[PDB]
């Protein structure tokens, strides 16, 4: 796919220059205080999201962005007739110049934005998005809980920290809970469609077995025990009754058609169990990644779908009772999941409110989900970057 | 840089509840991760590297062993951490014959030493070297080269140990890595003889001193036991020396069919990255544990954690 | 259940008295303009819904209410030392009393979390169970109210709409309990999802039962199986799986190349019959509601469709040209017919349907059929309608009740 | 003074208990995620500030607080006849008891002038002297909170920020008492003005006493060099911005001496007067210079300093750059502002308090975390610092003061 | 300084023309009701303050302003193609021109971020240096304005008060530039702090310079030294140290118990005299202002008090019974006298004192002394006062200027 491979900044904030060269899988940016980590994350997020109207609010000279396939974007801030103009020039030669004052007026009001998105959609600059995790995730989550959440939180955070700040679009825990409920509903409907298919399929399988001339009962017993004690079946979890009826009628009565029907029944049971496991594959993988971190609780679902936290006494609690660090762990593990949106994960200070035993495994459990996405983190903690010191990038800007 | 100091890491040991292991380099971390994950693929042991711990002292800055000894001394008695270092040439006797005074893994309050010179000496079992070189080969004349190599590997360890001892006598440990080239090696009837090449980029004084030390140390190495001999070879030196010895034997036995093809294959093998060789040897070493009684591993260290 | 049967009013606005007896099924009310039918509707809604705090905003002396189970409620307004009080007395002797000014201060505090008086009223109606039956209230201005809601509501979340309505029409006005089309759409989607889940559970149970019955053991049977497969393939409800005819053809091809097979054939036919009957059993309420709704719509029909590509069953308008549209593109009269039919449907909650002027924005064809289609759903709800047109009340002249206020000389 | 010594919790949120024993100087509190560190800090800050009406918003059974002098406060939440009640019982038998619904109604009325319950709570905490020591509370969310405050607060007038933070994070959260950098700048200006006035009073007293001593005692090579060194050191100080003419007066006195016993007494009392003025300048500016030396140990390319000019009459306090530029203390970054506030709270200039910091490693580089606790403890204020951290770089070198938290889950 | 000299108006509100020349020291204006004196005050305030955007709210033809240094400014309103324009042209040839409707749009944008026209006006008044001297505008309703402010303002932040005044009395009304009594109190505290720091610097300087008088070195001097010590110990300014009497007694005892001694006595007397004279010089402005204020106060006096426990001095009313009261206990007339005397004080900045009806809630004895006390301070500012009371303007009949509006036929 398309990944950021180089970012150059010239006279940004009229203060410094900085050229960063990236990897395609993991980048651990680190540096001293005021080295420009957060501004680098903002530049990357604004370029990748295609939100070039943010660059009217940044004082700079030239910003060059190189992707993996060779696409290059050059953004310049020129001064003519005591007016600043932002010029975006691609590698294709197609360019767009817009005035700073018009962009500022449209921002304060919220035509030019339509031209910008026409230019972006013409050249496919929004092929891959970026999930932006700010350094102020906790108070923003607490404020917004008291894409519309993205819009309101982006407006509030841009009011607080300036208008260059990108659109906050990381998955909030409420969004995580809602999308988990939707995926559980979709998995239940897929199981229903599979049962409706396999009913008519197993009928002609039985009819094929009836026209041709021991441990199977134990295997059917094991499959029925596994399926009856499965949380994914909220309806008709009584295969033990029909298994007992089948074994009682067998022990009361050898036809080869009975053995063929037992083979068909065992195959139907194991195939329904296999489809039931593969329908809940993403949800179980995500909750297994989360539950490898949580100590005295366990994120789980139960049957209307219920998604919450089981405690060792068996009581349930919502996700809202979680800590700040545990909620941040949930969001950062969801952004790297396969059910999360495929993007470029940009996290600013991922070590916030995380114990060092979680910092040492955060990047490992994010890269072990085989998402294939590019992760760029900016950290102050040596425990985030442990085990992955080959991917550490140290930024030392040249101050002027 | 963004790394812990000695005191910060000690505080991390106080705060962290994981089972930990401290090793010198990142390559030792990767090899030990494969070793641990073979016995327990779901193991939760965290392996730290002393290479990624800052030291205020200039001398202690690049001395990984001194960092490990300092940390071990200051937390001597903790239960959740174990330490592993490289034995180097410690506890070895050079009284005209190579003698191992331990013949087992050293242990001193969760501080352990490798059985050989370093961790890579575990790869020096002949079956592991064979399997690894066979898997990572140009795949042109592999079978005959492996057949010749299995004959040469028995006596070649004396040569490798003599090279390492000659390097440590003049304190130029990294000298044979760039000095000796695969073309200088000659394949005899089970032996090898690294001819003193007339042309070398380095000054003749160093080359002459190296061969004087090699000649003065070779009969002593010959009289020693082969098994003890295979453990004193320097870890970094041995990998490259085996790479050249295999490039030489491959070209020696493959030149008659096609000299150019054999030379290209030999140069391709000689240009292989050290990391590729070590990873292939590590995978072979992991697979051979428990199948052959002649493959060793830090059993005490694994048992302790 | 519990139905209202008699309402006696004394000195409403200190000018007229009213006493109207009611039936348990249908109560058609007819009269002249300004007869006080809307005030009677507000009184009945506040009595049935248990919102007694509205009764502090009425200038009256005594209100009597009688239910079907024998519960009688007497509401009395007193004025002692210039301070006005409301006393509500039940039939069993339980009663409460409060102040008019205290209730007005509570309402003003709500305008500017329940207070102590509202919690007292809630506790009194909870420990006596005075809200067994609710009442869906249809105001005469609901066409403006739905436009106000769409330019800015449900049966449970209607606080701002009720506040706006009570701002426009005084604080005696009851809560707006008639549902929104979005609530109807969400209820339809939830009913469809629950029907699909029950169909899947019954399919698993039927497959297990047929497999138990089929082991350890003709042309007309195949014809009936073919007819069942054709009927199930040509049904809207089987959008997730519509391949029964291929199953029938494979069964017939397996049979044709060569007793005990007849038993498997009849249990397979009975399983297909059980699935066909269970689908109609699950979708009976939705099909009855859509049959009542589509009996009025001409160029469109409300229908559901579930594609296998998506997992969200889409409910909405369908045109004969094949277009799919949401329910918000309906006009005022179609939306009124939809809401009044859902209020009389079994899908809605058990309440009393109180409608003021049902002939709002309706053609004269729909007026003669609205009450017939509401009563044909057989939900058993009690319906009280106040109309001025005979086209509403045609064919139901025995339920027509006239209101004659009793003027007193003062 | 009075410091906390033991906090015992019982069934917080009906699931876990905790018992923490504290030290009187520094308490580095660490634990796993979700252990209950921030809740413990909120409990301590509510108890020490005497804001017991917060405890109607927490589900618990019993919270005990022991101070250093032996005063024990026991807060118990009971449910009598479905009505919940908070009872605060001291060790001298004095107690109060109120309703949870009454406290919620009082807080809602404050949201929309003290009520009867607030006046009764304040009377109970005032007549028992429960509010001797304050509690500076540094929240974990302070970095965005001060940005919100500057986009629209002090240790004493922080009602809007505390109300907003309680709106976001629930009503049990304590008041935001940590000093803003504006409060730090105002306190630095007031301390500089007080030190200048004390220096002036010392000048008047020393002038009168020195004239009396000269006139009474009226009826040398080393002395002139020592007076020269003292006048050179006096002219080479920032504190002498209003007068830097000591060397000229010394040269005039030396020229009067050199052209021609009794003068030795005048010379030694002149040396003693210069020594006394220099030592009083060191004493009167001791706390300000100590705090600014602690802050300037962190800043790299700038230093916080004050300047006196004769043309104006306002002592300028702010950042100073090596190129001579001057900038105020609001041009600091977020991490430097965190250092400024966390070092002023542990200084002698701050109020007598217990410094409760939640996640002190927020927006700090790993080089500043290794020196933060050392520079807080090196000012010798005599405070009690309680920090809740996840960082081993904060806690390094202070493993004797580290407190582990492990709550005990109780089944239900 | 720069003072106004000549004001010429053409067709103010298209009804009257006015041409009044002004003195550089005092401008007393008398006239009948509705003569337009307030309009002239607003015109002068908008001219001097540089707030020319108020001139879009005035219907005029040509306004000519001539200062003392020769600065002539011509403001012309034109109506071209129904669009009204304002052109301001200086005497040096520099000019600007802007639309009236654009100015009103900018004003409405300010009512509902600086616009381009406001920045252009700022550039025009910055590159031409038209705002060297400010102008203090005293409205006739300033007591009601400060009562409204206190029941809910400064010379630098009065935007809410300016918006309220422009809403009540038209948008032509200029910015409220008269100082509040709270601003007077804050400026008094600031000047007391400046005087204290100057006294500290002089104390350090005198401590250093006393030894150069000592190294350079009877009964008649002791009496003067005792009197100086009594004066220093009985002074407000020496609250931090008032122990000179013990020093005098010890000096006299050491003299009596047993040349250069007379030299030491005379340099100590000179040092104490210089210390007292420097303290009087440092507090001279505040003492002159308080002497001007206390001439009107009967049973109290505005005074400053130091303290040794706290270092924050207190400015307020001291009674002969010993009570201390703040400035908010003063009445309306005392507050007006305080603001007018601070307007004529040397502590305030160089501006033009524009007062309309200074006699608001003033006793007739205070009106005869107000202008005398204002001119006794010798501030040198230009004062334009519009009054209807002859007791204000007595004794200054040479500066009394009558306004004669020249009515035009239309
Ligand atoms: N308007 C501005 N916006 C942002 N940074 C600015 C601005 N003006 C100057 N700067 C400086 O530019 C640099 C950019 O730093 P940045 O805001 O990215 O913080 P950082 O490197 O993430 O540091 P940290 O989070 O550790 O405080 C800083 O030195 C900052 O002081
Ligand atoms: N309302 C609630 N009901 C039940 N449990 C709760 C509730 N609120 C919080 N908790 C749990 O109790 C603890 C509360 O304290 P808290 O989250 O602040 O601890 P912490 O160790 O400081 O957290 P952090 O992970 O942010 O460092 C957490 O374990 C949290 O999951
Ligand atoms: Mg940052």
């Amino acid at each position: 796919i398309r990944t950021i491979s180089k970012i150059e900044l010239s006279k940004i904030h009229n203060r410094y220059n900085l050229t960063v060269d990236f990897f395609n899988d993991l980048n651990v940016i680190h540096g001293k205080n005021g080295a420009g980590k957060s501004t680098l994350i903002h530049v990357i997020a604004n370029i990748v999201n295609g939100d070039f109207i943010r660059f009217a609010f940044l004082i700079f000279e030239e910003i060059k962005a190189t992707y993996s396939d060779g696409l290059k974007i050059v953004i310049r801030r020129d001064k003519i007739d005591e007016q600043s103009f932002i010029s975006v020039t691609l590698s294709n030669g197609k360019y767009i110049k817009f005035a700073v004052g018009e962009a500022m007026a449209t921002v304060r009001e919220i035509m030019l934005a339509m031209d910008i998105d026409k230019f972006v959609k013409e050249n496919e600059l929004q092929k891959v998005r970026a999930s932006y995790f700010p350094a102020f995730r906790t108070m923003l989550e607490a404020w917004s809980s008291s894409s519309f959440y993205n819009r309101k939180a982006s407006a509030f955070a841009r009011e607080l920290f300036g208008q260059f700040l990108p659109s906050i679009n990381y998955p909030s825990p409420m969004e995580i809970e809602d999308r988990l409920r939707e995926e559980i509903r979709r998995a239940q409907l897929g199981i229903a469609a599979y049962e409706s298919r396999t009913f008519s399929e197993s009928f002609v399988k039985v009819f094929s077995a009836l026209f041709d001339n021991g441990e199977l009962l134990k295997e059917i017993e094991g499959l029925a025990i596994a399926q009856d004690s499965s949380i994914k079946n909220g309806y008709y979890a009584e295969y033990s009754k029909v298994y007992e009826e089948i074994r009682s009628l067998i022990n009361r009565n050898v036809e080869n058609s009975v053995s063929g029907a037992l083979v068909v029944y065992r195959d139907a049971l194991r195939d329904r169990q296999d489809y039931q496991e593969k329908a809940f594959s993403e949800i179980d993988n995500y909750m297994s990644s989360v539950n490898s971190f949580l100590e005295d609780k366990e994120m789980a679902y139960d049957f209307y779908p219920k998604v919450g936290l089981k405690f060792p006494d068996g009581s349930w609690s919502p996700i809202r009772v979680l800590s700040s660090g545990e909620r941040q762990l949930l969001t950062m593990l969801y952004a790297a999941s396969k059910m999360g949106d495929d993007a470029i994960v940009l996290i600013d200070q991922p070590e916030i409110s995380l114990h060092i035993d979680w910092q040492e495994d955060l990047l490992k459990r994010m890269l072990s989900q085989l998402s294939g996405r590019q992760i760029i983190v900016c950290t102050h903690s040596p425990s985030i970057a442990t085990g992955y010191e080959d991917f550490m990038i140290n930024i030392s800007p040249e101050f002027i | 840089s963004c790394a812990y100091t000695i005191d910060s890491y000690i505080t991390l040991l106080t705060m962290s509840s994981k089972k930990r292991l401290l090793v010198e380099g990142r390559h030792d971390r990767s090899h030990l991760y494969q070793l641990i994950y073979k016995f327990n693929p779901a193991s939760k042991v965290k392996i730290d590297t002393a290479q990624d711990i800052k030291a205020s002292d200039k001398a202690m800055s690049k001395n990984n062993r001194l960092k490990i000894e300092t940390i071990h001394s200051k937390v001597k008695g903790k239960d959740n951490i174990s330490f592993l270092c490289d034995r180097a040439f410690r506890e070895f006797a050079f009284n005209d014959q190579i003698e191992d005074l331990l013949n087992s893994h050293y242990c001193d309050d969760s501080l352990y030493w490798t059985l050989g010179h370093s961790l890579e000496n575990y790869f020096f079992n002949p079956s592991i070297i064979i399997d690894a070189f066979q898997f990572l080969s140009p795949s042109e004349y592999k079978y005959k080269a492996i057949e010749l190599f299995s004959e040469l590997i028995s006596s070649s360890f004396a040569v490798l140990a003599a090279v390492s001892l000659a390097a440590k006598d003049i304190d130029k440990a990294g000298l044979p890595a760039a000095l000796i080239d695969w073309k200088d090696i000659v394949i005899n009837d089970g032996t090898i003889k690294l001819i003193r090449r007339d042309s070398y980029d380095i000054d003749s004084a160093c080359v002459d001193s190296f061969f004087n030390a090699f000649d003065a140390v070779l009969p002593r190495v010959i009289a020693s036991d082969v098994g003890i001999c295979s453990r004193v070879v320097r870890g970094h030196t041995g990998i490259l020396l085996l790479q050249k010895l295999f490039s030489a034997c491959l070209y020696y036995v493959g030149r008659e069919d096609d000299a150019l093809q054999a030379d290209s294959s030999a140069n391709y093998f000689c240009n292989l990255s050290e990391l590729s060789l070590t990873t292939a040897l590590a995978e072979s070493w992991v697979r051979k544990i428990g199948v052959l009684e002649d493959v060793y591993f830090p059993d005490s260290l694994l048992k302790n954690i």
